[PDB]
RNA sequence: CGAUGUCGGCUCAUCACAUCCUGGGGCUGAAGUAGGUCCCAAGGGUAUGGCUGUUCGCCAUUUAAAGUGGUACGCGAGCUGGGUUUAGAACGUCGUGAGACAGUUCGGUCCCUAUCUGCCGUGGGCGCUGGAGAACUGAGGGGGGCUGCUCCUAGUACGAGAGGACCGGAGUGGACGCAUCACUGGUGUUCGGGUUGUCAUGCCAAUGGCACUGCCCGGUAGCUAAAUGCGGAAGAGAUAAGUGCUGAAAGCAUCUAAGCACGAAACUUGCCCCGAGAUGAGUUCUCCCUGACCCUUUAAGGGUCCUGAAGGAACGUUGAAGACGACGACGUUGAUAGGCCGGGUGUGUAAGCGCAGCGAUGCGUUGAGCUAACCGGUACUAAUGAACCGUGAGGCUUAACCU
RNA sequence: AAUUCCUUGUCGGGUAAGUUCCGACCUGCACGAAUGGCGUAAUGAUGGCCAGGCUGUCUCCACCCGAGACUCAGUGAAAU
RNA sequence: ACACAGGUGGUCAGGUAGAGAAUACCAAGGCGCUUGAGAGAACUCGGGUGAAGGAACUAGGCAAAAUGGUGCCGUAACUUC
RNA sequence: AGGACCGAACCGACUAAUGUUGAAAAAUUAGCGGAUGACUUGUGGCUGGGGGUGAAAGGCCAAUCAAACCGGGAGAUAGCU
């Protein structure tokens, strides 16, 4: 089904009644308000923008505004967009709350992860030091070699070098929903989430069987 | 985060008693065997507590018949069945890893009496 | 570790045509003095939003 | 966490009296042993008439560990001192009577039984 | 990569900013306006402000307290003796940077920090 | 030959298939288990050590398996320099001798700040035909595909017994990858304490400087891994080898010629990520701009005045974002940073004073004092009124409507 | 054997496993008696091997402190 | 060749701790090394610490870690005593 | 007493790392050897090119050594580029 936006509130356990303490990640799921219902008619796609919190008055541009104003909701901090499964149906302005929940047993958390800026090889590629004495002479964590010789004589694409790692779109599949909380508006998922404290998430049903 | 300060102290149990490191406690504990769900007794010195709410925990050392067990208890586990003071004791740190070190006469904790 | 080829001047000023200096772009008139300043910093007589500050 | 190259002492009365660990069994590249895992051991050091000699090459099952083994709520168990029991190479079941020390709750199984009949402690 | 760390290091060793600091903070209290860098500035903030505080409270292990910090018995005069009973209602904020433009000899972005009543 | 550094190790790969494992299958001198041999298959996977400079090899112990090759016997402007193969020295041997021997032995300088291509990241300009703010579809591209063992089916099928399944399902590991910091820990020269030498603050007491943070003991946040969560799939489509069904040419037979059905980790999807510079520059929603007047070589021409919108940029306070740009938050109708207040945490019961003791010290006030990056609050300080950029209804042709 | 090609000779010791090391054998390709033979206490920044301790050498790296690297201002090269 | 981390003979030689002209901190005295301001990436250099293991690294324990003082006890083979 | 032992000055230079268009045309940093002797050092002197000197390396003889440097024979010669 459709999926929920999110804000990941942090980490805590969850200690059963047996004695077995689960780590769970606490994501404070508001009123997910519908401001758009996109039909195959006008758009090729069946799917809900939605948007949740709530923004300053006079940080919202009049674009924005008068978008969620169409809509007849307040502005939120983001609009996000859900893809439909073929038999659901939602209007404009309708709220949805984490109780969507309260059945999936299993889902999958998408946030952007925590950016470790640029990263050399052995953060981001796993690469393996060379000697740390016996000789070596300035280069412990360098790469070795990139290549091979004078064929090709080029670096192929998608060689595994140093750059950016971190701040970006990752999804974690399958992860055990704890507890559905309808009156403090929370999700407590098994597990880590991506991204740091306050992060926005977005929380759908698990598409693996 | 009053939404996880709220949601932890629902589950920090209530009647823990105040000990602190240097202390002889015996923790009493539930072991399941199969069906049956006995419960055992872990005493020791105190030599090491982390107090984070309900994330505390406390090392407790014990010399069994042979050589010397650290037991980490998570102290607001349901596990953790009953923490009682047995010996108070005097020391000077708050962490006590030097006893690691020391066995018999040399890891010998005076008692405390006040 | 050294170039091949001379480079040309072609190459040369398409490097720099991100060196060039932006401007300030507009600098502030100050409410009392009436002087003008970077933004956010003082005058050169030592004002700041329209008080007196400094005054060596 | 027993790797190549480690001297275990010996929980029970086989004879050995420090051993070496040569192989962690049970995967390839496989690096660590562990709670109740089986390694394969030569014998550094025994006692003048113990059942086995130095020198041997045998299994053993980790019993305690110093790193220690992690309960199911978030409590640990460390040691002081990495210890096994020699069992027997081909089929196990180990070799010594007695056992010295204490044991986990974690070679409660089929096998290790045995190892847990003896044990005085846990 | 530093995240949520806080304090600069300011191209020195930890002893020297140290130290600078204290010499630092001494000026301030001193002479009520000193101009420095603007990151000097902004730690002076971290480090000045806490002597102020210590000092609305007059006791003997206050002003050992800020002789340990600070290691000057002037400057633990005026603290105590003018400074804190001067604030002595303003909770924080004892001290105001008013960035002045830039040094002649390295372009570094220089700021006035200085105590935020100076009436006189 | 006006120099193309040559073994081996490390780091890092990458392709082929004549396949080591896993997957499909035919024949078997295939009862089962385990095999042998051949066809298909390149998705992913494909040891650690002793010895030796060694590749190799032998050995030890693993493993589902420890593939075979190409890539300057891949890789020295990436590392090493053990071997070969400079100059010293010695042995055996050869030579009268200088010396010599891929015979042996000991010792023996490995430079380069990257211009271009390539590659990994990350921006600025312009375009996309009025401008702008967002959300998207998705052409296309990349990542991921490994596997053991235990249990049930079932000690059934098979077999004389020993032994012992196919197909199907459940669990739990190894190696690998992604995330994360709740736990267990590491660090934590920015927090607390102990302590040695010496110097200073007049001195006692208390503190501070210096000695690798002086040496230590703990330790917040963050970062982290040995820590804990998750993943590799099911399914679909088209197939390889292979197996067929109906069926002639060839009144039989025949899987193929017409027609039809199965069929594998390969292939296209399914899963994750990038993605409209996809110049083929797409879609959707919303927002803003509704003035006059001259000139000419009358054009989507130039100019003057008046206007300056939506929005952006700059500036500032900054951030679990960051090399710098970029990205995100906030700018007073405000919690963006600092301070402050309360809490937490850490250390471990400060100083002063009193009492006991000849004194070191101990005890009381006292779990005291001090507490970094944490948590919850608070406008006390700093985030200034403005200026700057961006305009004034957006070409031509054709078509369908103007209900 | 600083000497032995065949050769990692063969046996033994050490090791889970030892082309090196120690002891021995002797078929010395091609030792051998002042171009000295064989022993040799002490000595050696000498060569080879083993063990205890110790450890980031390593499994497998992690964090921190500093100096560059990066940005700004000033000066301002070089090989090619 | 430089306002160059190099070379250059003699003389004086205070305190505290110390065997000491070592070493630490200081006195007399002299200096802060003629580019600075930021930031707090990879990587390089100089260092600190490190769970479990403890030479598995490697040509080889290279490097690092460790040991380290004074007094007393005690001390093997072998030996030119 | 000692070409005695440990160890600074002093003389040296075993290992590693840096440096290698260096700070330096041979050094720096951390360890390292000798340190009353066949030691080390200052000032002066003497030995000279097929010559010196050499605890011997073909080492050293002014950053030059299987025959110094300067000047000359000299525009040596070059079937080679």
């Amino acid at each position: 089904m459709i999926g929920l936006v999110g804000k990941k509130v942090g980490m805590t356990r969850i200690f059963t009644e047996d004695g077995v303490s689960i780590p769970v990640t606490v994501i404070e799921v508001e009123a997910n308000r519908v401001t758009q219902v996109k039909d195959l008619a006008n758009d090729g796609y069946r799917a809900i923008q939605v948007t949740t919190g709530a923004k300053k008055a006079n940080r919202v541009t009049k674009p924005e505004a008068g978008h969620f104003a169409k809509a007849g909701v307040e502005a939120g901090r983001g609009l996000w967009e859900f893809r439909l499964a073929e038999g659901e149906e939602f209007t404009v302005g309708q709220s949805i709350s984490v109780e969507l929940f309260a059945d999936v047993k299993k889902v999958d958390v998408t946030g952007t992860s925590k950016g470790k800026g640029f990263a050399g090889t052995v953060k981001r590629w796993n690469f393996r030091t060379q000697d740390a004495t016996h000789g070596n002479s300035l280069s412990h964590r360098v790469p070795g070699s990139i290549g091979q010789n004078q064929t090709p004589g080029k670096v192929f694409k998608g060689k595994k070098m140093a750059g950016q790692m971190g701040n970006e779109r990752v999804t974690v599949q399958s992860l055990d929903v704890v507890r559905v909380d309808a009156e403090r508006n929370l999700l407590l998922v098994k597990g880590a989430v991506p991204g740091a404290t306050g992060s926005d998430l977005i929380v759908k049903p698990a598409v693996k069987a | 985060s009053n939404i996880i300060k709220q949601l932890e102290q629902e589950q920090m149990k209530q009647d823990v008693p105040s000990f602190r490191p240097g202390d002889t406690v015996e923790v009493k504990v539930w072991v399941v065997e199969g069906s049956k769900k006995r419960l055992q007794a872990f005493e020791g010195v105190v030599i090491a507590i982390r107090n984070r709410g309900l994330h505390s925990a406390f090392t407790v050392r014990k010399i069994s018949n042979g050589e010397g067990v650290e037991r980490v208890f998570q102290t607001h586990s349901p596990v953790v069945d009953s923490i009682s003071v047995k010996r108070r004791g005097a020391v000077r740190k708050a962490k006590l890893y030097y006893l690691r070190e020391r066995t018999g006469k040399a890891a010998r904790i005076k008692e405390r009496l006040n | 570790a050294v170039q091949q080829n001379k480079p040309t001047r072609s190459k040369r000023g398409m490097r720099r045509s991100h060196d060039a200096l932006t401007a300030v772009t507009s600098l502030s008139v100050d409410k009392t003095s009436g002087e003008k300043h970077l933004r956010h910093h003082i005058t050169a007589d030592g004002y700041y939003r329209g008080r007196k500050v400094i005054a060596k | 966490m027993i790797q190549e190259q480690t001297m275990l002492n010996v929980a029970d009365n086989s004879g050995a009296r420090r051993v070496m660990c040569i192989k962690v069994l049970g995967g390839s590249h496989r690096r660590y042993a562990g709670v109740g895992d089986i390694i394969k051991i030569t014998i550094k050091e025994a006692i003048p008439r113990g059942k086995v000699k130095k020198g041997d090459v045998l299994k053993a099952v980790v019993v305690r560990t110093k790193k220690g083994v992690r309960r199911p709520d978030g409590s640990v168990i460390r040691f002081d001192g990495n210890a096994c029991v020699l069992l027997n190479n081909n089929s196990e079941q180990p070799i010594g009577t007695r056992i010295f020390g204490p044991v986990t709750r974690e070679l409660r199984s089929e096998k290790f039984m045995k190892i847990i009949s003896l044990a005085p402690e846990v | 990569m530093r995240h949520r760390k806080s304090g600069r290091q300011l191209n020195r060793n930890s002893s020297h900013r140290q130290a600078m600091f204290r010499n630092m903070a001494g000026s301030l209290v001193r002479h009520e306006i000193i101009k420095t860098t603007l990151p000097k500035a902004k730690e002076l903030r971290r480090v000045v402000e806490p002597l102020i505080t210590l000092a609305k409270t007059d006791s003997v292990a206050n002003r050992r307290l800020a002789f340990a910090r600070t290691r000057d018995n002037e400057i633990v005069a005026k603290l105590f003796n003018e400074l804190g009973p001067r604030f002595a209602s303003r909770a924080g904020g004892y001290t105001r940077i008013l960035k002045c433009g830039f040094r002649a000899g390295d372009n570094a972005p220089m700021a006035y920090i200085e105590l935020v009543d100076r009436s006189e």
